[PDB]
């Protein structure tokens, strides 16, 4: 009836401190598709993160991901919140290089 | 070139 | 190799909110190539793909107009189903559709597909015979006779066999560049002690086109599907996918664990190891 969202954060290319990159969040296997998800850079939302079109995959669950230009340091901690009708309170995942 | 075929259930 | 062109309908009714939301998604293999979406600023078929954008002005003024049709067709499917599964009109609800078809190298029609969801269930599929239909509960069973008794059964079947197939060559012959060009994977294993007696092996495939990819580990030459952790495909955001497979071994027995990868892009199945 209702399904949970997986939850993967990474990047695009190899993880390099100083080098410009791209952040993502890939949300699927969920229904129904209204889910909320944002990046966080440090704890704040990241403003402007785009999203590919919404599509779902042979088991009707679907998936959507969610990305960001960035540029990962040493300190900087980045992590993707996601609400859902099936999560009480949002999930955090940290991004682990 | 989508479906052109879209019928009431 | 071969190639498929599929289409995926999302219909989601929301009351008090206007009138259910409808976003159409277009796709060569795993390429997306169209959009659609009733609650863009202005709707309209869209390109998502750079060998799409030569079709003309009656390409997507064509489909523009079929996708608002089918909008409308399945709000009114949402109110359908809503009677026949004695469902109040408080609730949100789902249509979902996935069609197209399946060639092979020589571009003759493989198999096609037409499939319908109602809440993320099973609702009616038409048979691999293009003729046929399977229900998946009574609703359905009304709708299915409904559809007998007009022969939409032949009409999808014109499609499949005739347009589908054709405009998926062309496709193909447009974007041949991308569309008909496998990245295999870069591969690479690391380690990581989780404690003094373990350690975990991760196996790497990245930056591969098709999605489709198989990730083994074995030890001592079997596999370990048991014990094996397996990510999800996932998108780059570059055309290409990534994936991980990951084992926990005991410290010591590390080269007695080989990863196996196979995908397209591979002349042959690569064995990877821990390299220190």
């Amino acid at each position: 009836i209702q399904r949970t969202p997986k939850i993967q954060v990474y990047s695009r290319h190899p993880a390099e401190n100083g080098k410009s990159n791209f952040l993502n969040c890939y949300v699927s296997g969920f229904h129904p598709s209204d889910i909320e998800v944002d990046l966080l850079k440090n704890g704040e939302r990241i403003e402007k993160v785009e999203h590919s079109d919404l599509s779902f995959s042979k088991d009707w669950s679907f998936y959507l991901l969610y990305y960001t230009e960035f540029t990962p340091t040493e300190k900087d901690e980045y992590a993707c919140r996601v609400n859902h009708v099936t999560l009480s309170q949002p999930k955090i995942v940290k991004w682990d290089r | 070139l989508s479906s052109p075929v879209t019928k009431s259930w | 190799g071969s190639h498929s062109m599929r289409y995926f309908y999302t219909a989601m009714s929301r009351p008090g909110r206007g009138e259910p939301r409808f976003i159409a998604v277009g796709y060569v293999d795993d390429t997306q190539f169209v959009r659609f979406d009733s609650d863009a600023a202005s709707p309209r078929m869209a390109p998502r793909a750079p060998w799409i954008e030569q079709e003309g002005p009656e390409y997507w003024d064509g489909e523009t107009r079929n996708m608002k049709a089918s909008a409308q067709t399945y709000r009114e499917n949402l109110r359908i189903a809503l009677r026949y599964y004695n469902q109040s009109e408080a609730g949100s609800h789902i249509i979902q559709v996935m069609y197209g078809c399946d060639v092979g190298p020589d571009g003759r029609l493989l198999r096609g597909h037409n499939q319908y969801a109602y809440d993320g269930k099973d609702y009616i599929a038409l048979n691999e015979d293009l003729s046929s239909w399977t229900a998946a509960d009574t609703a359905a069973q009304i709708t299915q006779r409904k559809w007998e008794a007009a022969r939409v059964a032949e009409q999808l079947r014109a499609y499949l066999e005739g347009l589908c197939v054709e405009w998926l060559r062309r496709y193909l012959e447009n974007g041949k560049e991308t569309l008909q060009r496998a990245d295999p994977p870069k591969t690479h294993v690391t380690h990581h002690p989780i404690s003094d007696h373990e350690a975990t092996l991760r196996c790497w495939a990245l930056g591969f086109y098709p999605a489709e990819i198989t990730l083994t580990w074995q030890r001592d030459g079997e596999d370990q599907t048991q014990d094996t952790e397996l990510v999800e495909t996932r998108p780059a955001g570059d055309r290409t996918f990534q994936k991980w497979a990951a084992v926990v071994v005991p410290s010591g027995e590390e080269q007695r664990y080989t990863c196996h990868v196979q995908h397209e892009g591979l002349p042959k199945p690569l064995t990877l190891r821990w390299e220190p």
